[PDB]
RNA sequence: GAGU
DNA sequence: TCCGCGTCAGACTCGTAGGATTATAGCATACGTGA
DNA sequence: CACGTATGCTATAATGTGTGCAGTCTGACGCGG
């Protein structure tokens, strides 16, 4: 029953035969009458067995008193009926067929293994064509067609001395004559004398395959059919419905095709027929034998009366209703059960409700059991009696049964471990399970009608798996980011904010109270507001130098809600946390640092108390909606009116023929868009601080206390940007195009829409939704793709001891520190001894977790960069180690080894996309954008460093910038970056390079919606391939006539202009070039596609002028829709469009030789000293300038960098930390927190795989692509034997095929693409031996993994020894 | 160790290594009808067994060493 | 190029020259006689008429190729079985052949579960007497209206009509959505679950333990008849063979141990209570 | 969809050239449907069903 | 839970007697699995320990 | 059709 | 080497209802098992 | 023998399919000319 291994190869006709206990040779299933089955028939009992257990069908011998027993009379085993989804039968095919598999199944693998063409083939195979299969004469050559008049020429002339045949009985006699030995050394050869790169691929693929061949015993005839198995009868069931129908399997239907025209054609033969007739009924029984095995592959798929194609074999394994996917790596399971979910405010974090009727079914032999126990109940009838009756004496047993018993809440979807919580069960009546608020957070679960999904842990083993790894208790901090994903929301955190929140005066300013209950009772007793300003003393516990706490007593200036909460504090946070207004951002720190100060109970006892204050204070507010709490500004319609007399200026303008329709749009756009922002502004001084109405002495002015204002400002619901729709102004809608409506709603929700302002709402909001339900499925594939991808990674070893690791260093993206190098390395192995500046002292030691002391240290000491251990870097094989990958963040330490690292990872990086698909989608509606980047403004004063920047003075007399990437930075007094900004090309510097600017001064300045073209020389203008028409188009007007020229790319452009490149050419006075300072480059400047142009041909230009201006159309609403495919494209690795050239190894750069404009590139090193040369289009303009010491990897042109390059140039840490960055720059846009390690884990699963150039001592030899692992394993063993050693190359793999790459056949077929993955593994001989996850869940084993390691590991040296 | 299982796993360290010696434990106590170190208070078998490993009085090693020892003590006695 | 077996195959046939009468009769006299030849060209020949009849014969059971193969078969035994010395013609006769053949092939395998030719022509002629029905009855005809035309027995008819039930494919699924078919909700009826299987565990351990609290001789007598620890269940004269050999002996036995065990039944809280099960 | 005619054009079917590749479509009632389609070199072609 | 019929009753038994004993084997749908790829003249056999 |  | 045709993928649980259709002549002599 | 199941034979002349639908989905990645 346990066995090792699994191994797929061809089955021999013989080997069919070994399985099968009988020869079907009747269509016959059961008598109509006696419905049993037919003699010989697809349900025979005789072959299959017998239909009850241990009866014959005759009835001659029944029950155990005749065991192994064959009935003369009717010819039936008495056995079990079991054996009947067991046993197998067989066909006798009168003629041989093709596999379809390993003929349609790409690659054609017969025919790629004959060297023949699939058409060719076919031709063969529906008798069109004759094949010579051995022309002893050398006149006619090897699997060479004949037609059928070809045929008859050769017939009588040559004849016998030369066989030729047709259909599968002539591909058959091909394969089997062919010997696979002889060809392998004959195509070997043929590999040496000129080996092209298409032919050397095709002959290495078939050289493997030859290897693959014998090395798998495979035999080729057996890839024609000579034997068909039959499926086992219960496999296929024909079973009788109550209504006196039966229902059957489609596969009996086809096997009765097959069986039909295979034993006519025996008649057929027999009867010497026709050979016409004879060759119909071959192509018949190939056509049915496709249809049994692969449907819709060949052609049109047989149908049923229904029109449905019927539902072949390679359809119950394939796809997402096949074997795999829908009853193997996921099952339904007993001791389950769901309904819809309710609040339970009165739960502990440990606790859910759960229904009495519920609980009593799904606990059912444990109350059985007790109740034998008991002596209540004599038999198990009896108990199943007693609980029917649901008798007083059970409930008592029940609820004996369920006390330390965990179960398993799950919600659906599952996207994150945390979507599956355990709890202890507390039972109620009532049908309505009752969930934990401060966990709705993990499950994404509110209550508008929610259902959940519980289980039973049933096993001790199950009961400890749920207790100590899934309790809620146990599970706060995200295993995404470090961060806690349990955090009140809603009424808790309006409860909080409402009582630490502080008002003028009020009920008794100025008292003095003995402690905070006193406060409580002033309270309560209706002697002071929760907002008086009331000094009182509160003793704060603060932890010292040591473990022993120190306790500390003062005179605090608090209010007395703030004193009263101090009471839920635990004793060792400080006062000063609770003693500003407590807002929900507050609160999640209050949760962190009462997590990092005192550890698990009591973070979880303080956060059920925060609860239940924070609910009851709520309710004591008495806070409510009404439609004054609406406020809308008194200046909206004189705002209004203004802005809609501007509008009426630019129609009237435009009417006038000056402004085009396009700089209107955009201007009335810009109108409203500021008029928009002022009546928000308008609004929410007048709301935010209208409490201008206070007391004492005299008016003072304090923060509003409007009910709407407090939800959005304590962050328990809404927020400014819903508020401008309520009160203020609703603003621009987006069109379902993304284009934006010229005229806004000027309305708010509280005044009303009107038809049309309604109408306008409706196309932006449907839009949400339908991408809510639509999209979810792209991201969730992608999700699927990436923890097929992470699977196997488990943590293997403790300490994996290598140097190696990735140099961090802080991200300072758009302005604000949006990730801090604390933030990016806490909790990350330190490699290798890094210290201070001065290196004169060891300051941090080798392997050393980074604690949040330690990181406060790096602040103090104002660490650059740090080399942190990464598990891209670990040597660990078959896995990674502890340190390489650092803290568990769910966990708050150390990894245990064990756990199950690369799901984990895909998880983390997956959910967000799949729950921000639907979050900004049902909810998504008013269309927002901001990209006015006009200027940037400098805060700190600092002197300007500009990076990578190649700037020239203008005529006017500012610095501007003729580089594509310039970046902005901001030096202090010492010398440190602190701000960092995007310079785009053709931008305007106020100062230039190490001058020094004052704070709040405009240092940069350039227009958004536009992309100029500036020059580098000055002279006049020539027109160069700028023919009208052919690439660019010509519009004048009146009376002086102003004509602009737009420039035609190669979708407005004729065939006649295609090769020809449009560019403004600069001349001088004379008419000759202007060379390009220091170069030999006369000055042109190639304009891309729809370039507007002002200037015309002959006009007189300074250095810095605008030749052209390239449209930004970029009016977009970003959001996740499409950022994903972004992110998808990197995980897949696919290179861009236009990649950017890059020097492949470090020298001195030479130019060489143009063909027609073509760039050559004549490069030579310096110790290298061999040339390299590379062909470049001629449009593709380089950003650096010849002449030059390169390193391996300088960027030569602008444009994307594909991932493999960088791989090949400048190795795993660069195309790791490009991955990385060019990832997070997405999840960063969307506000979305993962840890750059769960990215490091895929990328490690994308760099497998690697392809050995030149042989080892093994049989690895050139161009064998295999894993890193293996091949360092083998040069372990190498260094210790010497021998040749093998060299080799990574490979980067897209994390698709990277899935399909792994050893394990199981894993691949189960992930996708499953037709072709059996063949392959099925013509290799392939054995899994299964160490993968994957493979586990299917066999229904332990996993490997997790608690599994333990027991697998155990079986591992078993294993090792014998 | 009820409520929170933090101190059980600051005993052994490893959770999934917890998870295995305190359903051995149990096993034990469910099965063989061994008899419990701290006072039961009405709790289950796998209660039990955590608040022995908490105080420190079930490990691993324990396990294996009164394993042999009683399995010792029987080969003794059947020669 | 054409990739159609239907195609090709009607091709191949169209390029075989159709026969004249004297032809026909001078090939069929060598054809009879046994001529390789003879039987071929007139087979070859007349392909096309087969193909033009199993056209007619369409949308019912098989396909087209399939029927095409039956009828062949139907114009080989026309050509084995003709008669050249009658002054009819080949294609009167052969037409009879391929009709025949079809018609007869198409009733065992249009069916999955195989209805043998006399049930199928007694159901079609209560069908064709149905259609007539229905057309003077607007209606349509039930079970007692057509044995009513008949004169004949109404469970004759319902039989017939009952075996009409064609069958449901278990793939096929439910509700427009491709979601879950008969096989998603089928359950397995034969094998039972768990509950009855633990069940029957505990009543056979039940009645050998009552054995044990039952008197020796009365477990050795009560037991091995019934089989529960015997091998071979036997009856109260069949018990002679064990050590008993007795007749009236065995019979006292057999209930003394019975009666004994009803009253453990009656203490213990089953009796009445397990009556109902 | 309404029988009757109807011209349209992926815009940048070949995403390469990006070139508009305008199209007709006879839909009947009942029948077969009759297209006509430009290529890139500008071509007029005809396909039936 | 699901398929292991030996393997559920095994267990419903283990439960009703206190002992919450694991005692699983292979899930009846693997079995098929490869009756299913046998059916399609795949040898997929297993190698035992 | 129910919650995403 | 580039156009063109082919094949392959496209979240997770929950609900509801059961199922449709056609038509195969008519009669004379065999083939097989129990009695 | 009988009851159910099968095999058989017809003699005007007849001699190349269609048939009922599909509705266009899409972005990607290989594979023959
Ligand atoms: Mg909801
Ligand atoms: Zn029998």
């Amino acid at each position: 029953e346990e066995f090792d291994a699994i191994k797929i190869a061809l089955a021999s006709p013989d080997m069919i035969r070994s399985w099968s206990f009988g020869e079907v040779k009747k269509p016959e299933t059961i008598n109509y009458r006696t419905f049993k089955p037919e003699r010989d028939g697809l349900f025979c009992a005789r072959i299959f067995g017998p239909v009850k257990d241990y009866e014959c069908l005759c009835g001659k011998y029944k029950r155990l008193k005749h065991r192994g027993v064959i009935c003369e009379k009717c010819g039936v085993e008495v056995t079990q009926t079991k054996v009947r989804r067991e046993r197998m039968g067989h066909i006798e095919l009168a003629s041989p067929t093709a596999h379809i598999w390993f003929l349609k199944s790409l690659p054609s693998r017969i025919g790629l293994l004959l060297d023949m063409p699939l058409r060719d083939i076919e031709r063969v195979l529906y008798f069109e064509s004759y094949v010579v299969i051995e022309g002893g004469m050398t006149n006619l050559e090897r699997q060479q067609i004949l037609t059928e008049e070809q045929y008859l020429d050769a017939l009588e002339e040559f004849g016998d001395e030369f066989d030729a045949k047709m259909g599968a009985e002539a591909i058959q006699a091909l394969l089997k004559s062919m010997d696979l030995e002889q060809e392998c050394e004959q195509l070997r050869e043929e590999l040496n004398e000129t080996n092209s790169e298409t032919k050397r691929k095709k002959l290495t693929k078939r050289i493997k395959l030859l290897e693959a061949f014998v090395q798998s015993g495979n035999k080729p005839e057996w890839m024609i059919l000579t034997v068909l198995p039959v499926l086992p009868p219960d496999l296929r069931p024909l079973v009788p419905l109550d209504g006196g129908r039966f229902a059957t399997s489609d596969l009996n239907d086809l096997y009765r095709r097959v069986i039909n025209r295979n034993n006519r054609l025996k008649r057929l033969l027999d009867l010497a027929a026709p050979d016409i007739i004879v060759r119909n009924e071959k192509r018949m029984l190939q056509e049915a034998v496709d249809a049994l095995l692969d449907n819709g592959r060949r052609g049109r798929a047989i149908t049923g009366s229904n029109k449905r194609p019927l539902k072949s074999l390679a359809d119950m394994i394939k796809g997402k209703q096949g074997r795999f996917r829908q009853n193997l790596l996921g099952k339904r399971v007993d001791y389950s059960g769901r309904s819809v979910i309710t609040v339970g405010p009165y739960l502990r974090l440990h606790q859910c409700g759960l229904p009495k009727k519920m609980a009593l079914e799904l606990f059912k032999p444990f109350i059985y059991g007790k109740l034998e126990l008991r002596g209540l109940a004599t038999t198990i009838k009896a108990a199943k009696k007693m609980v029917e009756r649901e008798e007083a004496v059970v409930w008592d047993i029940l609820d004996e049964v369920i006390r330390e018993h965990p179960v398993l809440l799950n919600r659906a979807p599952t996207l994150h471990r945390l979507g599956i919580q355990a709890f202890e069960p507390v039972l109620i009546e009532g049908k309505a399970i009752q969930l934990h608020p401060l966990v709705c957070a993990a499950y994404n679960a509110d209550f508008d009608g929610d259902q959940m999904a519980v289980h039973v842990p049933l096993t001790l083993e199950a009961q400890l798996e749920a207790r100590a790894l899934m309790m809620s208790t146990n599970n706060i901090l995200s295993p995404a980011n470090g961060e806690p994903i349990i955090v009140p929301s809603q009424d808790v955190v309006l409860g909080l904010y409402y009582m630490t929140r502080d008002c003028v005066n009020a009920k008794g300013e100025g008292m003095v109270l003995t402690g905070p209950k006193e406060a409580e009772r002033l309270y309560r007793s209706g002697l002071a507001s929760l907002h008086a300003r009331v000094k009182v003393r509160i003793t704060e516990y603060e932890k010292d130098a040591n473990g022993e706490l120190v306790a500390k007593t003062s005179l605090k200036d608090t209010t007395v809600g703030r004193a009263i909460l101090w009471m839920i504090v635990p004793k060792g946070l400080p006062y000063s946390i609770v003693n500003q207004a407590l807002g929900k951002k507050a609160i999640s720190k209050m949760l962190n640092t009462c997590y990092r100060i005192l550890g698990l109970k009591p973070t979880v006892i303080f956060a059920d108390q925060i609860m239940y204050t924070g609910f009851a204070y709520a309710a004591r507010s008495g806070a409510s909606v009404g439609i004054d709490d609406m406020v809308i500004p008194e200046k909206k319609h004189e705002i209004i009116s203004e802005a809609e007399a501007e509008v009426a200026e630019i129609q009237e303008q435009f009417q006038s023929g000056l402004v085009t329709a396009g700089e209107r749009y955009n201007k009335v756009i810009d109108i409203w868009a500021a008029a928009n922002d002022r009546v928000s502004k308008a609004m929410m001084d007048n709301l935010q601080t209208e409490t201008v109405i206070n007391r004492d002495g005299q008016e003072e002015k304090q923060v509003s206390f409007n009910s709407i204002y407090m939800m959005a400002d304590s962050g328990a619901r809404g927020s400014a940007a819903q508020i401008r729709q309520l009160a203020g102004m609703r603003g621009l809608m987006a069109k379902p195009d993304g284009s934006i409506i010229e005229t806004p709603i000027t309305a708010n929700f509280r005044e009303g829409l009107n038809v049309l302002q309604y109408f306008i709402s409706t196309h932006g909001a449907r839009k949400g939704l339908a991408d809510t339900a639509l999209k979810t499925a792209n991201s969730g594939y992608l999700t699927r793709r990436l923890v097929d991808v992470a699977q196997d990674l488990v943590v293997t070893e403790d300490d994996c001891g290598t140097h190696e690791g990735i140099m961090m260093t802080p991200v300072i993206e758009g302005g604000d520190v949006k990730e801090p190098l604390r933030d990016r390395v806490l909790g990350r192995v330190t490699a290798e001894d890094v210290l201070k500046p001065g290196t004169a002292d060891i300051l941090v030691p080798r392997n050393t977790l980074l604690h949040e002391q330690w990181c406060d240290l790096l602040e103090e000491n104002s660490v650059d960069a740090v080399k942190v251990r990464s598990v891209v870097s670990c040597d660990t094989d078959f896995g990674v180690c502890a340190h390489c990958y650092g803290r568990d963040l769910a966990r708050g330490h150390i990894i245990n080894k064990g756990e199950a690292i690369g799901v984990i990872a895909a998880q983390s990086i997956g959910e967000p996309g799949t729950q921000l698909t639907m979050r900004t989608f049902h909810i998504g509606g008013a269309a927002s954008r901001a990209a006015a980047e006009s200027s940037i403004q400098v805060k700190n004063k600092g002197s300007i460093k500009l990076s990578n920047v190649k700037s020239v003075v203008n005529s006017s007399g500012k610095l501007v910038i003729t580089s594509r990437n310039t970046e902005l930075k901001l030096i202090d007094e010492f010398g440190r970056t602190k701000e960092s900004y995007k310079v785009p090309y053709g931008a305007v510097l106020a100062k230039g390079d190490g001058e020094q600017v004052a704070g709040g001064e405009t240092v940069a300045n350039w227009d958004p919606h536009t992309m100029p073209v500036i020059t580098e020389v000055s002279g006049f203008v020539r027109f160069t391939d700028m023919i009208d028409g052919q690439t660019i188009t010509r519009q004048t007007d009146e009376l002086t006539g102003l004509s602009s020229l737009v420039v035609l790319d190669s979708a407005e452009r004729t065939a006649g202009g295609k090769d020809l490149r449009p560019a403004l050419k600069i001349v001088d006075a004379q008419g000759n070039d202007v060379l390009i300072p220091g170069t030999d480059m006369p000055a042109q400047y190639f304009l891309p596609g729809k370039a507007i142009v002002q200037l015309e041909d002959g006009v007189q230009i300074s250095s810095g002028d605008t030749l052209a201006r390239i449209p930004q159309e970029s009016g977009g609403t970003k959001d996740i829709t499409g950022g994903l495919p972004r992110v998808a494209d990197l995980f897949e690795a696919r290179r861009p469009k236009e990649p950017a050239i890059l020097a492949e190894i470090s020298g001195i750069v030479s130019f060489g030789k143009e063909t027609k404009g073509k760039r050559r590139l004549v490069i030579t090193p310096v110790d290298g000293s061999d040339p390299y040369e590379e062909m470049i289009p001629k449009w593709r303009q380089l950003n650096v300038f010849e002449g030059e010491r390169v390193e391996r990897g300088d960027v030569i042109s602008d444009g994307p960098e594909a991932p493999h390059d960088i791989l090949r140039l400048r190795g795993v840490h660069a195309v790791t930390r490009y991955i990385v960055n060019e990832v997070q720059d997405v999840y960063r846009l969307q506000g979305v927190k993962i840890n750059d390690k769960h990215i490091e884990v895929i990328v490690r699963q994308m760099l497998r795989k690697a392809t050995i150039v030149n042989a080892g001592s093994s049989d690895f030899l050139e161009g064998e692509q295999v894993e890193y692992s293996r091949v360092k394993i083998a040069n372990r063993e190498l260094e210790a034997n010497g021998k040749v050693g093998a060299t080799y190359s990574r490979d980067l793999l897209g994390i698709t095929k990277a899935s399909l790459a792994t050893e394990s056949f199981i894993s691949a077929a189960s992930f996708q693409e499953t037709t072709r993955v059996l063949t392959e593994a099925a013509v290799a001989g392939k054995r899994d031996e299964l160490r993968g996850l994957k493979e586990n869940v299917i066999v229904g084993r332990l996993i490997p993994a997790g608690t599994g390691y333990a027991y697998h590991q155990d079986r591992m040296r078993r294993r090792a020894a014998g | 160790a009820r409520v929170t299982v933090q101190d059980a796993v600051e005993k052994i360290g490893n959770r999934f290594d917890l998870v295995l010696v305190a359903a051995r434990r149990a096993r034990q106590m469910q099965v063989g009808g061994k008899d419990p170190l701290v006072p039961e208070e009405n709790d289950k078998t796998t209660v039990i067994a955590l608040r022995e490993i908490e105080e420190g009085l079930i490990n691993n090693q324990i396990l294996d060493v009164r394993e042999r020892q009683e399995q010792q003590e029987q080969e003794a006695a059947e020669l | 190029r054409v990739l159609d077996a239907t195609q090709l195959y009607l091709g191949e046939i169209g390029y075989s020259p159709l026969l004249t009468a004297e032809e026909e009769v001078y090939f069929a006299r060598r054809a009879l006689r046994g001529d390789v030849a003879s039987r071929r060209r007139m087979i070859e020949s007349n392909l096309r008429l087969v193909v033009k009849i199993a056209r007619r014969y369409g949308n019912r059971g098989l396909a087209l190729l399939d029927l095409i193969e039956e009828g062949n078969l139907g114009l080989i035994r026309a050509v084995e079985k003709f008669d050249p010395e009658r002054g009819f013609r080949f294609s009167t006769y052969a037409t009879w052949w391929i009709r025949q053949t079809i018609e007869r092939a198409i009733m065992n395998q249009t069916r999955t579960i195989r209805l043998p030719i006399h049930i199928v022509k007694e159901l079609n002629v209560y069908l064709r007497t149905a259609r007539e029905l229905s057309h003077k009855l607007d209606h349509e005809p039930s079970a007692e209206e057509i044995a009513e035309q008949l004169d004949k027995p109404v469970d004759d008819v319902s039989r017939m009509l009952r075996l009409n039930e064609r069958i449901t494919s278990v793939d096929t699924p439910l509700g427009g959505d491709s979601e879950k078919a008969l096989l998603d909700i089928l359950a397995d009826e034969k094998e039972n679950g768990p509950e009855d299987t633990t069940q029957d565990d505990d009543m056979k351990q039940s009645i050998v333990k009552w054995l044990f609290e039952l008197n020796a001789k009365q477990r050795e007598v009560l037991a091995r008849r019934f089989g529960l620890l015997g091998y071979e269940a036997a009856t109260l004269e069949d018990v002679g063979r064990e050590i008993g050999l007795t007749r009236e002996r065995v019979r006292q036995i057999q209930v003394e141990g019975l009666r004994r065990l009803r009253e453990i039944l009656q203490t213990q809280g089953l009796n009445i209570e397990a009556l109902f099960l | 969809r309404s029988p009757g005619v109807f011209f349209d054009s992926d815009k940048g079917k070949t995403h390469s050239s990006g070139k508009v590749l305008y199209n007709a479509r006879i839909i009947p009632y009942r029948g077969s449907w009759l297209d006509f389609e430009f290529d890139p070199k500008d071509n007029l072609f005809v396909r039936i069903d | 839970k699901s398929d292991d019929v030996n393997g559920r009753t095994k267990m419903y038994k283990n439960i009703v007697d206190g002992n919450h004993q694991m005692e699983p084997g292979m899930p009846e749908s693997f079995n098929v699995l490869l009756k299913e790829i046998r059916s399609l003249g795949i040898n997929i056999e297993l190698e035992d320990e």
